[PDB]
C-alpha cells in the first residue's frame, strides 16, 4: 500500500458506478449559481474577473491572436461561465453538460444574449466528441475531476483536434496538494498538479499559461487555470 | 465546482 495514491484507478473502484453516481448528484443540485458553485456563489465574481484577464492576454496580445468566432464551454451548467465570460468574449458559444436540466435552464438565465449560444450539447464529455477546426476556445471549469485519467486524456486528445488556428484550450479547476483523493458524495476526483502534467503531456497537448487563481476561500481545493494547445 | 479541502 502506497504512502498515496497518484492515478484514478487507485481511487475508483467501479467505474460504472463512479459515473453513475455522479450524474445522480448533479440531477438533484439546484440550477442555479450557487448549485453550480457548491455553495460558494459569492464567489463567482472573483473567478470570472480574474477568467476574464487570463483569457483576454490571448485574445488580445501577439502576433498570433486567438479568434473570437466560436467558444465550447464544457461542463457548462446552466451558464455561469457563458454569461459573464464567454458570450461577452465571442461571436458564438456552444455549451455541453451532461445534465439535461441544467441546459433547459440556461435558456432562461442567459437571457436575450443567449440567443446567441448555438449548439447546447446533452453529453459527457467522456463520450463527447467536438467538432474538428471548430473553436477558437474550449474552456474545461470545474468537471475534470468528473473524467477517469483514460477518459480525460482522451477528450483532452479530441478537444485539440477541435482548435482552430491559433485556437486553445483553457483548463481550470480543482488540484490537490499531493496525489489523488476521492470525493464518494458527488463522484468526482482531485489531481494534484503533477498529474494533470502529466495527463495534458499524454493528450499530446503543450502548456501556454499556468496561473493559480488568487483571493479564493481559504478552506477550499486551490485552483488552477491551464491555457493549453 | 469549489470544494473544501478533505
Ligand atoms: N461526465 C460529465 N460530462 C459533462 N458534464 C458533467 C459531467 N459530470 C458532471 N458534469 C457537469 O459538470 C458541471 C459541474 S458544476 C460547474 C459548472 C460550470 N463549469 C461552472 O463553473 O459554473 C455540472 O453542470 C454537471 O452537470
Amino acid at each position: 500500500v502506497p504512502r498515496g495514491s497518484h492515478m484514478t484507478s487507485e481511487v475508483i473502484e467501479d467505474e460504472k458506478q463512479f459515473y453513475s453516481k455522479a450524474k445522480t448528484y448533479w440531477k438533484q443540485i439546484p440550477p442555479t449559481v450557487d448549485g453550480m458553485l457548491g455553495g460558494y456563489g459569492h464567489i463567482s465574481s472573483i473567478d470570472i474577473n480574474s477568467s476574464r484577464k487570463f483569457l483576454q492576454r490571448f485574445l488580445r496580445e501577439g502576433p498570433n491572436k486567438t479568434g473570437t468566432s466560436c467558444a465550447l464551454d464544457c461542463g457548462a451548467g446552466i451558464g455561469r461561465i457563458t454569461k459573464r465570460l464567454l458570450l461577452p468574449l465571442f461571436r458564438e458559444v456552444d455549451m455541453v453538460d451532461i445534465t439535461e436540466d441544467f441546459l433547459v435552464q440556461a435558456k432562461t438565465y442567459l437571457g436575450e444574449e443567449g440567443k446567441r449560444v448555438r449548439n447546447y450539447f446533452c453529453c459527457g464529455l467522456q463520450d463527447f466528441t467536438p467538432e474538428p477546426d471548430s473553436y477558437d476556445v474550449i474552456w474545461i471549469q470545474w468537471v475534470i475531476g468528473h473524467l477517469t485519467d483514460q477518459h480525460l486524456a482522451e477528450f483532452l486528445r479530441r478537444c485539440k483536434g477541435s482548435l482552430r488556428p491559433n485556437g486553445i484550450i483553457v483548463i481550470k479547476d480543482n488540484m490537490a496538494q499531493e496525489g489523488v483523493i476521492l470525493d464518494d458524495v458527488d463522484s468526482s476526483v482531485c489531481r494534484d498538479l503533477d498529474v494533470v502534467r502529466r495527463i495534458i503531456c499524454s493528450a499530446g497537448l503543450s502548456l501556454l499559461a499556468e496561473e493559480r487563481q488568487e483571493n479564493l476561500p481559504d478552506e477550499i481545493y486551490h485552483v488552477y487555470s491551464f491555457a493549453l494547445r | 465546482g469549489p470544494r473544501r479541502r478533505s
